[PDB]
């Protein structure tokens, strides 16, 4: 988590979880 | 990572899946049971009262592998209604299994 691909992985990462999240409470 | 487009994807498909489910499925011993649905996240069966019914974690989640045995879970009440949260119109409903 310290170079530049971290942060950009994590960011795609998120989408999908929020998607998760929005199913979740929904 | 996995990417946003293929979780929608694959929750399309076990959206599409639990559909079929719910409109195939041979209906239950007595009306009784509590009713199958789909609640957006997870496919609900019909439930026998007064037990809990547990369902597999949905199989899209992208950390599904990491919970390949884990269950999602409802409770049935004996009158034939899903157990509901207080303060919201929703049934309750217990994911800590399925979480990442």
């Amino acid at each position: 988590g310290c170079f530049t691909s971290d942060v950009s992985s994590y960011l795609e990462g998120q989408a999908a979880k929020e998607f998760i999240a929005w199913l979740v409470k929904g | 990572t996995v990417s946003l487009w293929e979780t929608v994807q694959k929750w399309r498909e076990y959206r599409r899946q639990c559909q079929r489910s719910l409109t195939e499925d041979p209906p239950p011993a007595t009306d009784l049971f509590c009713n199958r649905t789909f609640d957006e996240y997870a496919c609900w069966p019909d439930g026998e009262p007064g037990s809990f019914v547990n369902v597999s974690c949905p199989w899209y989640l992208p950390w599904a592998s990491s919970v390949p045995q884990g269950h999602v879970y409802r409770f049935c009440t004996a009158e034939g209604l899903w157990l509901q949260k207080d303060n919201s119109s929703l049934p309750w409903r217990d994911l800590s299994e399925c979480e990442e």
